[PDB]
């Protein structure tokens, strides 16, 4: 199906205690598979999935090497922003960048990425033709001139369109057994008395994969979304997420409430009631 | 796998 | 631009008394990424407590997994503490197995 490859990064600065925390992690549609944490003696990106524990000692050499120029780079990004906006040395301060592809079933590639944010707010992004920029303030302005007299989207496209794509496929083949397997949410339907006169009814979907998902409360047929407490959709912390929507109803209508789930791994959409 | 970034902002 | 942490603590695995499973703690939504959060098992800080590595959502803010192995009792009473600079104090979360 449909497929991503995503790269995150996050510096910080630390005033007075050191250099800055750089840390680094891919991911493999809502599979993570490599970390990078600048704070160790000899650090080196790590595998977090088992798919890519096979890969070949010069790979692993190549990503430290890349994870270590990446920090360094940050590093001194972190102190031209300080000049774009004249901030104080002593004040912490955030770089983050992401970037990735996505590819359609046929394996070709569907969109690129490359953004990037200081202190938590877009800064600047490479546009959907993955050849032009968007500024987010006039310092970002000054990036975007110096990125477009060195070519850099040309570049990143050149990336984004070809090893992006080639990598995101030997991993999917790679991890097959697990990536192209969807999990379908074990789903029920709890009940707790709030008082004699009203109770909480909440559906759970767990140990699903991947992340996505969506459930619907209905009375008689009637979405109550409005009404419904929706919490974020959690990791369970062994790859599969967990997921629940609560509604308070008056104690005798439970039966007229039905929870509807929905999730790639389902043929069908669910539909559940309490069943005391 | 990354891409290669060597200098940059 | 600070975001204060949304806090979810649940267990892996539907709770069962006496049978081993995990406890974990969800912090996510939040900016900047300095963030203390520690496990309580009836007041006490648990410290066989693992972390994931620190990723960010669509709109740069950051998510943390904060989790240890624990043994659910009827007994003994489990939170998240959670301290950010948003916060004046920590803020204390309790586990209820219903969630």
């Amino acid at each position: 199906g449909s497929h991503s490859m995503r790269y995150f990064h996050t510096s910080v600065s630390r005033p007075g205690r050191g250099e800055p925390r750089f840390i680094t992690v891919g991911y493999v549609d809502d599979t993570l598979f490599v970390r990078f944490d600048s704070d160790a003696a000899s650090p080196r990106e790590e595998p977090r999935a088992p798919w890519i524990e096979q890969e070949g000692p010069e790979y692993w050499d190549r990503e430290t090497q890349i994870c270590k120029a990446k920090a360094q780079t940050d590093r001194e990004d972190l102190r031209t922003l300080l000049r774009y906006y004249n901030q104080s040395e002593a004040g912490s301060h955030t770089l983050q960048n992401m970037y990735g592809c996505d590819v359609g079933p046929d394996g070709r590639l569907l969109r690129g990425y490359h953004q990037h944010a200081y202190d938590g707010k877009d800064y600047i992004a490479l546009n959907e033709d993955l050849s032009s920029w968007t500024a987010a303030d006039t310092a970002a302005q000054i990036t975007q001139r110096k990125w477009e007299a060195a070519r850099v989207a040309e570049q990143l496209r050149a990336y984004l369109e070809g090893e992006c794509v080639e990598w995101l496929r030997r991993y999917l083949e790679n991890g097959k057994e697990t990536l192209q397997r969807a999990d379908p949410p074990k789903t029920h339907v709890t009940h707790h008395p709030i008082s004699d006169h009203e109770a909480t009814l909440r559906c759970w979907a767990l140990g699903f994969y991947p992340a996505e998902i969506t459930l619907t409360w209905q009375r008689d047929g009637e979405d109550q979304t409005q009404d419904t407490e929706l919490v974020e959709t959690r990791p369970a912390g062994d790859r599969t997420f967990q997921k629940w929507a609560a509604v308070v109803v008056p104690s005798g209508e439970e039966q007229r409430y039905t929870c509807h789930v929905q999730h790639e791994g389902l043929p069908k959409p669910l539909t559940l009631r309490w069943e005391p | 796998r990354r891409k290669w970034r060597r200098w940059x902002l | 631009i600070q975001r204060t942490p949304k806090i979810q603590v649940y267990s892996r695995h539907p709770a069962e008394n006496g049978k081993s499973n995990f406890l974990n703690c969800y912090v996510s939504g939040f900016h900047p990424s300095d963030i203390e959060v520690d496990l309580l098992k009836n007041g006490e800080r648990i410290e066989k407590v693992e972390h994931s590595d620190l990723s960010f959502s669509k709109d740069w803010s950051f998510y943390l997994l904060y989790y240890t192995e624990f043994t659910p009792t009827e007994k003994d009473e489990y939170a998240c503490r959670v301290n950010h600079v948003t916060l004046s104090q920590p803020k204390i979360v309790k586990w209820d197995r219903d969630m």
